[PDB]
């Protein structure tokens, strides 16, 4: 048999949300920017030895549109929670994004993993102790990735996915 | 006295049909003039030849990215952005002509026709203009575009300047 999952990716504009998921579904990366509106992706992975579809949704970092910001955030089963190590409003920004969605979902326990972007930069402004410290407060896991080398974006993804089963179980 | 401008709208190449916008220059002036100059071409740049990149029907057809081509660029006549001059005008219903932005102070060259109102854009955007003849062509336009404006042919300004 098989799951299916709702992952739905958050966080400032221009972090890497769109070329985070490009590189999980499609194997490549561009430097163009193509600002999102919204975007959707299914692909089947083996999480675990468990077979799954992903359904992806990509969301454009805006905070204009909070109907369809609150309606994302009760569909989605897990969001990344996304910044870029070299743009430190975006991490400033990340508490923002665990409370609204604590609040739509009406709970404490939402799957959930921050995300550290651009790790192939050399012009890093957020040091990794503070999101490392961050998350633990949070109780979730961090993951430093680079869409550019493909650093750690399966680990991305696949990490929400257990975050998915484990707060399945309680 | 307020001035005129047209575009000549292509479809992969194709003449679709011609807009017309009469520009605020009574209310708007530097918005206004920004947008007839760009029209023209006549400070060796502007909107002709560049595509409305981003179509999403029931909201508005924009377009203007003449530097990156590729919905994140433009510039204006006066550097590569000028601030919000006013906020007179509203976004009120299909045809408003107003100026598309990065935030705050970020007008450039982009800007969107409004298929619907648009209202909780005031106060955030700039309107400086409104469609006169052609909302047809307008409409055909925004039969292009896709929910998540990508358009399905290549929409663009083959031609355009001043009226009169
Ligand atoms: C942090 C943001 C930032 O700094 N940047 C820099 C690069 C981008 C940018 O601002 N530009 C490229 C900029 C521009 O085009 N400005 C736009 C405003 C805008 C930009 C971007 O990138 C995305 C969005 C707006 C946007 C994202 C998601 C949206 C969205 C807009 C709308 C909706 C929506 C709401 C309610 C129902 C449905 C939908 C859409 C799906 O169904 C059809 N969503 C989904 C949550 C709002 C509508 C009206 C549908 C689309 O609006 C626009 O596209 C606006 C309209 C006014 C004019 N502008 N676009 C801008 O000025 C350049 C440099 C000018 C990001
Ligand atoms: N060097 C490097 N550049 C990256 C990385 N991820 C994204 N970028 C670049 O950063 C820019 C923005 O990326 P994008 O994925 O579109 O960001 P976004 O969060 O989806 N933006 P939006 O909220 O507007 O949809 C692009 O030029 C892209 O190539 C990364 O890991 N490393
Ligand atoms: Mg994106």
């Amino acid at each position: 048999s098989m799951t299916e999952y709702k992952l739905v990716v958050v966080g400032a504009c221009g972090v890497g949300k769109s070329a985070l998921t490009i590189q999980l579904i499609q194997n490549h990366f561009v430097d163009e920017y193509d600002p999102t509106i919204e975007d959707s992706y299914r692909k089947q992975v083996v999480i675990d030895g468990e077979t799954s579809l992903l359904d992806i949704l990509d969301t454009a970092g805006q905070e204009e549109y909070s109907a369809m910001r609150d309606q994302y955030m009760r569909t989605g089963e897990g969001f990344l929670l996304v910044f870029a190590i070299n743009n430190t409003k975006s991490f400033e920004d990340i508490h923002h994004y665990r409370e609204q969605i604590k609040r739509v979902k009406d709970s404490e326990d939402v799957p959930m993993v921050l995300v550290g972007n651009k790790s192939d930069l050399p012009s890093r402004t957020v040091d990794t102790k503070q999101a490392q410290d961050l998350a633990r407060s949070y109780g979730i896991p961090f993951i430093e990735t680079s869409a550019k080398t493909r650093q750690g974006v399966d680990d991305a993804f696949y990490t929400l996915v257990r975050e998915i089963r484990k707060h399945k179980e309680k | 006295v307020n001035p005129t401008v047209f575009f000549d709208i292509a479809v992969d190449g194709e003449p679709l049909g011609r807009v017309s916008f009469e520009l605020f220059a009574d209310k708007v002036p530097k918005t206004a003039e920004n947008f007839r100059a760009l029209s023209t071409g006549e400070k060796g740049f502007g909107y002709k030849g560049s595509s409305f990149h981003r179509i999403i029907p029931g909201f508005m057809c924009q377009g203007g990215d003449f530097t990156r081509h590729n919905g994140t660029g433009g510039k204006s006549i006066y550097g590569e952005k000028f601030e919000d001059e006013n906020f007179i005008l509203k976004h009120t219903g299909p045809g408003i002509l107003s100026m598309a932005n990065a935030g705050p102070n970020t007008n450039g060259s982009q800007f969107f026709i409004c298929t619907a109102k648009t209202e909780w854009l005031d106060g955030k955007h700039v309107v400086f203009g409104k469609v006169k003849e052609g909302m047809n062509i307008v409409e055909a336009m925004e039969r292009f575009g896709s929910r998540n404006g990508k358009t399905s042919k290549k929409i663009t300004i083959a031609d355009c300047g001043q009226l009169e």
